[PDB]
């Protein structure tokens, strides 16, 4: 069929063409290859997925706002409608979820590489909760928690403050409090700590990924400017 | 790069003016 190299070449490929759906599967089919990725495979990974469930969040949100307005068949329609998206959501995450306990958690070598895959976990179970309802929902919210706290513990061990990855854990997990367990307390007291951290220790930054430590920075203290009113 | 800000503040504060 097609080896690695190819495959991610029609990945970076799908990328450019904006055909997201083709570059999760290329990268999908790289993963279930079974070997560690690279840094680049990795982030393609995650580039594709992000966008693949990204749009459908997005049409999820538009239909819900929508739908907010009192007729109702063409209530009945958009409920169904929204359900539909639902049930896309569904499907992707969960082929996602399936990529990082079957392979990429499990073979994760470096403590970098472990809290990314972990972090992606939180991100696609807290993406199920954005949209679950019922017993379903408190499954999906515990297991976003419980991957982001895991990769939190790790990252405050074997990361600097400053660490890239670190942070965007930080911002993401701080996000789950505050839009998933509606806790804009801990959301603030987390992102406040994660920011703090980073500039104590400043003298962390590195060549590689000094830009994005600074940006996500600057989100932490965005989310925090936004949530304290 | 201003465009990574913007586009987060709008998709956070999207949940703060459609659900509380
Ligand atoms: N794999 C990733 N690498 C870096 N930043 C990310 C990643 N996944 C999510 N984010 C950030 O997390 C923030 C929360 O947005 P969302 O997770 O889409 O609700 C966004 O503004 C993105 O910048």
């Amino acid at each position: 069929t097609m080896d690695k190299s190819e495959l991610v070449q029609k990945a970076k490929l799908a990328e450019q063409a904006e055909r997201y759906d083709d570059m999760a599967a290329a990268m999908k089919a790289v993963t279930e290859q079974g070997h560690e990725l690279s840094n680049e495979e990795r982030n393609l990974l995650s580039v594709a997925y992000k966008n693949v469930v990204g749009a459908r969040r997005s049409s999820w949100r538009v239909i819900s706002s929508i739908e907010q307005k009192t007729n109702e068949k063409k209530q009945q329609m958009g409920k169904e409608y929204r359900e539909k998206i639902e049930a896309e959501l569904q499907d992707i995450c969960n082929d996602v979820l399936e990529l990082l306990d079957k392979y990429l958690i499990l073979n994760a070598t470096q403590a970098e590489s472990k809290v990314f895959y972990l972090k992606m976990k939180g991100d696609y179970f807290r993406y199920l909760s954005e949209v679950a309802s019922g017993e379903n929902k408190q499954t999906t919210v515990s297991n976003s928690q419980q991957a982001y706290q895991e990769a939190f513990e790790i990252s405050k061990k074997e990361m600097q403050p400053t660490h890239p990855i670190r942070l965007g854990l930080a911002l993401n997990f701080s996000v789950f409090y505050y839009e998933i367990l509606n806790s804009p307390e801990k959301a603030c007291s987390l992102a406040k700590t994660a920011f703090d951290e980073a500039i104590a220790e400043l003298d962390t930054l590195n060549e590689e990924s000094y830009k994005d430590s600074t940006l996500i920075m600057q989100l932490l203290r965005d989310n925090l400017t936004l949530w304290t009113s | 790069r201003d465009k990574i800000r913007l586009n987060n503040a709008i998709w956070r504060a999207w949940y703060i003016q459609y659900v509380q």
